[PDB]
RNA sequence: AAGUGAACAGAAUUAAACAGUUACGAAA
RNA sequence: ACGGAAACUUUCGUAACUGUUUAAUUCUGUUCACUUAUUC
């Protein structure tokens, strides 16, 4: 969950990341509104939310460069199938959340 | 004594601008330069601050006797009617602007309009080749009003200088309207011009003098 | 609804597409501005955009080869009928996002 | 000390030329390269844009002592008058132009017209062979103006150079009437001509000089 | 409006039509450019083109068999004398299109 | 009466992406 | 016929005063509507 996020995201390539958290501001819109959201009312309600947020991954995945090494990696696209219930994505909530503070430690 | 003095005001836009919005927070159209408009509706609305930095910008460059260095300090004039962050005399400031919306709804519609904004394609060249980089940005539409309300009051004790502030806030409506305003405006793009400019009281506790 | 439209979109035919997602900024541009707006007033005062809207399917049908192999075979013109309720246009906005993100996710 | 000085004048049109609206984006009529408009009526007004890359580059060519090779990086002469991406002295431009709209429709009528566009027939020929790939057009009205509208100013410490700048813009303008402007303009399309330059004070801070 | 419009253009006779995008270069500029115009005045002072429309279609119907047999199955010399408001007059300019968007769908 | 299918490239980039004046106020 | 009886951590007070998501920017570089033709 937390234990492999920090040898997965660190083995990468060239040094100098010239990503930072400004330009990853649209795909990581949706995470933090979805956990917090989704507690209230049920799963089965929200179908509209559920469906747009696998865009984004796909999208912004042609675009830049910075982008396509890392759902490769990390996995996104595979954790979008297996989730079904609410119990289920609370923890894809956490899991997004280990590959942002790792990447700021070792630059920005 | 405390009055509450309004300055209603419509603002014709002569030249369609641009204003840029939140980029890379909207839907998949979130290219072309996305302009901001109403968080519920399609409406598009116009920031208030880009009002109040635009005013004291043109304001603090030919009623001062010293370049302005940090904001928040220039001069002594115009340091009240917008605040100070520095000053321990006064903070709190005396013009309150806001976020007008597109009130021209009334009349576009019967036109057949095709989008609230459209697409405007523009490019650059290198000096050494032919068309490189085709880029593209978006505007708006051109003959539109926009509810402006200045809400204007005074703190009782400056009431000896209320003649002395009118002839600040018109000269600096009036040199607003030959500059542009929003954003990408070098090229002709903003020129403002504030149409049916007059005053009015809602509190009710000091005369109507001033009107245009 | 985003399942069966990342198989049906990469089968196709010769590889390296020529056309990009700029070229078809035509049929792609009402569609975004009719789901922003169907959503504040009701379905029965907008009536001058919706038969537009199936002209842009039709006329740029036969102006390019790269625009009649695509929707004959994702059925754009099946879905243009059976839409008559404000909730039911709202399905068939997000599904014409699936078949601009995905085809840039192999090439451009 | 800051003025605000308006260059009043005609673009009158000698010959109808051609500029590439936004591509793929119009109403009922998009075919070879619907022009730009009015987002609210039907008369095709001039977008600002191309006249400040146009008349910098005709400029950049004259007056400087280097080869450009990219745009904010040419001389010095010309670079406060449109702006500069790398220098820290300067960074907003003392010239704004205006779009500049058609206001000759109050006697075009009278005339006898049919429309404000027409389809020219024009297309190419493969030398080898006859007739190949039969393209086609759009241009404009022909003898028409413009009322444009140049809004200049000064920062009060540009003072000690200010005639220097009137035979620059006198120059930049003349220059232009000898050229295309627009787009695809190598078959004798564009070449404006400005009528009727006059200055003005609107503001009301600098004594006129130029007038002619 | 678009629905009748997809099957009495396609009933017609031989097939092969000599009747290319050339020959309808003339009837098709003066509707295009009377949607864009009578929207901005008001339809009053128009009247120098109303009436001119209505002589295209009469002065060159008689210069080929090739246009009568269309203008009497679309029925474009009944809509003529129907139509005298400004919000009428939209409603034919949009019905143009179909005869011609449908027109290049089975060959050009 | 007379083959008429605007062709071919780049699909928004390089600065800068929290700066400062500063914290339980008068009772048991 | 109880180290128990009797008891508001209470009143107090906008996380506040200043700020243009913008500086730089030609949707155009090449382009005959045409080969053939006695209003007798």
């Amino acid at each position: 969950k937390a234990e492999r996020a920090i040898s997965l995201l660190e083995k990468d390539n060239k040094g100098n990341y010239l990503l930072t958290t400004s330009q990853i501001r649209k795909l990581l819109s949706l995470c933090s509104s979805l956990y917090d959201r989704s507690k209230e009312r049920k799963f089965d309600e929200l179908i509209n939310d559920v469906s747009y947020l696998r865009v984004q991954f796909v999208y912004q995945a042609g675009r830049e460069i910075a982008v396509k090494d890392l759902i490769e990696k990390a996995q996104i696209l595979e954790a979008l199938k297996e989730i079904k219930d609410r119990e289920t994505l609370q923890r894809f909530c956490r899991y997004m959340e280990a590959l942002v503070a790792y990447f700021k430690f070792y630059g920005g | 004594t405390f009055a509450k003095i309004k300055f209603s005001a419509q603002i014709r836009l002569e030249t369609g601008l641009h204003i840029g919005g939140s980029d890379a927070f909207a839907a998949i159209g979130a290219i072309a330069s996305p302009v901001i408009k109403d968080p519920i509706t399609n409406i598009p609305i116009i920031p208030g601050s880009s009002l109040k930095g635009k005013m004291r910008t043109l304001l603090a460059k030919v009623y001062n006797e010293k370049v302005a260095e940090k904001p928040s300090d220039d001069s002594d004039i115009l340091s009240r009617l917008f605040g100070n962050s520095k000053d321990k005399r006064f903070k709190m400031g005396r013009l309150i602007f806001r976020d007008a919306f597109l009130s021209n709804a009334d009349e576009l519609d019967s036109l057949g309009v095709r989008s609230y904004t459209e697409v405007k394609f523009e490019n650059t060249i290198d000096r050494i080749t032919a068309e490189a980089n085709p880029r593209q940005i978006e505007r708006a539409i051109r003959n539109s009003t926009f509810d402006f309300e200045l809400i204007y009051e005074i703190t009782d004790e400056n009431e000896n200088q209320v003649e002395e502030d009118f002839k600040v806030i018109r000269d600096g409506l009036k040199l607003l309207e030959l500059d542009y305003l929003g954003g990408s405006g070098s090229r002709g793009y903003g020129k403002v011009a504030f149409e049916k400019l007059k005053a009015t009281t809602v509190f009710g506790n000091y005369d109507v003098k001033t009107l245009n």
